[PDB]
RNA sequence: ACGGAAGGGCACCACCAGGAGUGGAGCCUGCGGCUUAAUUUGACUCAACACGGGGAAACUCACCAGGUCCAGACACAAUAAGGAUUGACAGAUUGAGAGCUCUUUCUUGAUUUUGUGGGUGGUGGUGCAUGGCCGUUCUUAGUUGGUGGAGUGAUUUGUCUGCUUAAUUGCGAUAACGAACGAGACCUUAACCUACUAAAUAGUGGUGCUAGCAUUUGCUGGUUAUCCACUUCUUAGAGGGACUAUCGGUUUCAAGCCGAUGGAAGUUUGAGGCAAUAACAGGUCUGUGAUGCCCUUAGACGUUCUGGGCCGCACGCGCGCUACACUGACGGAGCCAGCGAGUCUAACCUUGGCCGAGAGGUCUUGGUAAUCUUGUGAAACUCCGUCGUGCUGGGGAUAGAGCAUUGUAAUUAUUGCUCUUCAACGAGGAAUUCCUAGUAAGCGCAAGUCAUCAGCUUGCGUUGAUUACGUCCCUGCCCUUUGUACACACC
């Protein structure tokens, strides 16, 4: 039946927090799965001027979004799938699903 | 169908959208923040504020018209947007309140020094470790310059 | 701003108010009693013999078709 | 009038402005948020965006 | 400013069926969403309607966030000719 | 506060010993001045001058010559459905199928127009009326209450003689005790884990099928539905790890410092983020629907359309790019990274096939991205050769002609390509900048701005030196003592 699930989240203990009331759900219900797969994480780097006018000291500004992700494949029904999907989810924890 | 950078990002900016409208409009019922949840079969929108009898007005009046100016605006469909609002945990530590309620004082004629002196007691009073309130511009004359009241302990670094 | 010269020729003029004339729509009316047409009207049927055309001079200019009918009689 | 607006705004600095200020000059295009810098700098602790190095 | 009585009455009764309404900052768009009016019709309509009491406003990031009250909502029902207790945006 | 006063200690925005250099030449870009219809403008020691994320064709744009529109809400009054008012084919007019305006009549019908009041808008002024942010004083270690003590008092002590520390860091001394902020702690990042969790979106081995050489086992490879196993490399998550550990010296023998061994790592492990009190009448109303006051507000400084300009050049400065050649230029082969970006109601990063010398064009393909572009097969580099000390095949400015791409539009060439032209420059005077280890320096690469345009910046990695490990001589910083006719404080 072959789902995955990526987990494409800021909150890193928010998405394992995740992830593992996941795959314990899974190994209750004896489904066997590719663990979770932890992609790495992408950094989205603004670099900019700290001051609005020009003059000072040319001094400047690294700001990071960190975004992590990741990703587990399961072997499971569609009732159990639509259920999990009913279940596990989080604020700032942005998850979708895939069948194939 | 986008790319889960500019998904993020766009999330960011209407958590950020939403916040500059909700603190423009409901300055006066006490905004004290906002969270946002989504989900599927819709995305909720949790107020966190102190008047919530105001915000949600005579048979949630208000609630509707924000709900549907929400959803006009960022073209969710009706019934994708859920908001609820709620009686915030520690009035006294929130900087945003206290903020708005010197602002009110002020506007309505409180003295600056009496204003600030009563927001710094109810903060420290509301089981708080220390406060800070600063008040720059024109004091009384035309030059300008800055008062700093204080109370407790602060850090910096 | 030093200031303003309007080397332009100073022509503040701006149009008509629709100049307003007295009544009209005058069609043309017999001694007891019958009525009679002026300002040939449209050839389309999307004007249903209400709007007239004009008449300026080599030309006949719609109302409603507001610029789609020319051929002069 | 037929001219009022006439002037193609397809790319340029004219076509964008910033989705608060209203500004052409001193945007962020990147990652599709559009945002005057000093805009951004207030914003961004809203946005999601934080220090670190 | 000037514009159609339909245009103006389209603008009108969608507002007092939605309660609300909402109009980008952009001039020179022609075409508002939900409402085939043009935006600065829109805009100016709102204008002039909050002048006089009506409805209130909000700009919040170029997009003109307009909201009827209650002289606002008797006002337009007298206006588009409206039975009394017919609907406001205030519905459970 | 200052001192061409003392004492102690610090800094490569200071010196020493050196390295690369800049200033010298051509060009780019900013500023001034000059010129101009305008050449918009802010900023002028460090703390202005590749800064305004400012790499301007139009827009941007604020400037110039001109032309439209009103987006003058709302209230009152006036006119007024025998019509308030709006729009308009064609022509004249106009750069202009702008009725803008005029000719001529058609169209519409209460929304309007005029006046008054009152607002609205403004990249108009004031950054010396302000907020917020930023920079700097100030990258240094400094700052302040409470209660006691001294003093008539301003004020002082605490907050320190000494020793030590990057550090008011601490040992300690002690009319002060006990605290707070700052530093430190902390957070991120880079380095270690053959210990844990796992992973055809990362790999490895084996076994299947298969290409070639050897054949005698083997070697190099290919292989998506061949499966099997593993996680050392790679990703992350949770943790561990270093605390100057151990030893020897040295110090009242305390804080601590030096050396050696071990260790991935022993300059607070390295680099950063956050970063005090008090201030500058620092910068910014040209970022703000942040803004007070003044100005202007319908032939408007509003808004918008066309065309110019911000590039304009007798000169003077600043940040830089190219080089002045053999440690080299050129032609071939070899051939190795990392940080990152990318299409939705769009049209992005593009592989592969074909055409074209080239730029580039075209037919398809993958990718919303550890998966595809991308092993981004980068560059300097190495090996072979040509040249041969000749302003020379160094150098590649300045010009001419043509071909392509972006874009509505490139004409004061947007850029790219081809050919030809082949100038100064022969290592840079007074002066002066940056720098102590994977650092300087060389080398290119991704992103930012972006339709196109990098010589710039923000980061990345490849190759990788020399010379200190110290001093207070210059320039300045801190602490103390001292003197002072200084207090907007030695200008
Ligand atoms: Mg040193
Ligand atoms: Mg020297
Ligand atoms: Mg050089
Ligand atoms: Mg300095
Ligand atoms: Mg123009
Ligand atoms: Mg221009
Ligand atoms: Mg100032
Ligand atoms: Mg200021
Ligand atoms: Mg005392
Ligand atoms: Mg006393
Ligand atoms: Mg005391
Ligand atoms: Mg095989
Ligand atoms: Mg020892
Ligand atoms: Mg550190
Ligand atoms: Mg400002
Ligand atoms: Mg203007
Ligand atoms: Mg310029
Ligand atoms: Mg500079
Ligand atoms: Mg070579
Ligand atoms: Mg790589
Ligand atoms: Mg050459
Ligand atoms: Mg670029
Ligand atoms: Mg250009
Ligand atoms: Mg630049
Ligand atoms: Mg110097
Ligand atoms: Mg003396
Ligand atoms: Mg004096
Ligand atoms: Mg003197
Ligand atoms: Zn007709
Ligand atoms: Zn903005």
């Amino acid at each position: 039946i072959k789902i995955r699930i990526t987990l494409t989240s800021t909150k890193v203990k928010q998405l394992e927090n995740v992830s593992s009331n996941i795959v314990k759900n899974a190994e209750q219900h004896n489904l066997v799965k590719k663990g979770p797969v932890r992609l790495p994480t992408k950094v989205l780097k603004i670099s900019t001027r700290k001051t609005p006018n020009g003059e000072g000291s040319k001094t400047w500004e690294t700001y990071e979004m960190r975004i992590h992700k990741r990703y587990i494949d399961l072997e499971a029904p569609v009732q159990i799938v639509k259920r999990i999907t009913q279940i596990t989810i989080e604020p700032g924890v942005d998850v979708e699903v895939v069948v194939a | 169908l986008i790319s889960k950078k500019r998904k993020l990002v766009a999330d960011g900016v209407f958590y950020a959208e939403l916040n500059e409208f909700f603190t423009r409009e409901l300055a006066e019922e006490g905004y004290s923040g906002v969270e946002v949840r989504v989900t599927p079969t819709k995305t909720e929108v949790i107020i966190r504020a102190t008047r919530t009898q105001d915000v949600l007005g005579e048979n949630g009046r208000r609630i509707n018209e924000l709900t549907l100016l929400v959803q006009k605006r960022f073209k969710y469909a009706p019934g994708t947007i859920v908001l609820y609002a709620e009686r915030v945990q520690d009035r006294g530590l929130s900087a945003v309140a206290q903020a708005e309620s010197m602002k009110f004082k002020l506007l309505n004629g409180l003295a600056i020094r009496r204003a600030a002196y009563g927001v710094v007691r109810y903060v420290m009073e509301s089981g708080a470790k220390g406060c800070e309130v600063v008040v720059s511009g024109k004091l009384r004359a035309a030059r300008a310059k800055a008062m700093k009241f204080a109370d407790g302990f602060l850090i910096h670094s | 701003r030093k200031k303003k010269v309007y080397t332009t020729p100073k022509k503040i003029k701006h149009k008509h108010k629709k100049v307003k004339l007295a009544v009209l729509s005058y069609y043309k009316v017999d001694a007891e009693g019958k009525v009679t047409k002026l300002r040939r009207e449209c050839s389309n049927p999307t004007c249903g013999a209400g709007v007239f055309l004009a008449n300026h001079k080599d030309r006949l200019y719609c109302g409603k078709c507001h610029s789609v009918y020319k051929v002069n009689a | 009038e037929n001219v009022w607006f006439s002037h193609p705004r397809r790319y340029g600095k004219g076509s964008r402005q910033c989705r608060v200020c209203s500004s052409h000059t001193g945007l962020i295009r990147k990652y599709g948020l559009n945002i005057c810098r000093q805009c951004f700098r207030e914003k961004a602790n809203d946005i999601g965006f934080n220090k670190f190095r | 400013m000037l514009m159609p009585k339909e245009d103006r009455n389209k603008i009108h009764q969608y507002l007092f069926q939605e309660g609300v309404v909402v109009a980008k900052k952009d001039f020179n768009q022609a075409k508002h969403e939900e409402i085939d009016t043009k935006n600065l019709y829109v805009i100016k309509a709102l204008q002039s309607l909050t002048s006089k009491g009506y409805v209130k406003t909000q700009f919040s990031w170029q997009y003109y966030y307009y909201t009827l009250t209650e002289e606002g909502v008797e006002y337009l029902r007298e206006y588009l000719n409206l039975p009394e207790h017919i609907v406001p945006g205030t519905y459970i």
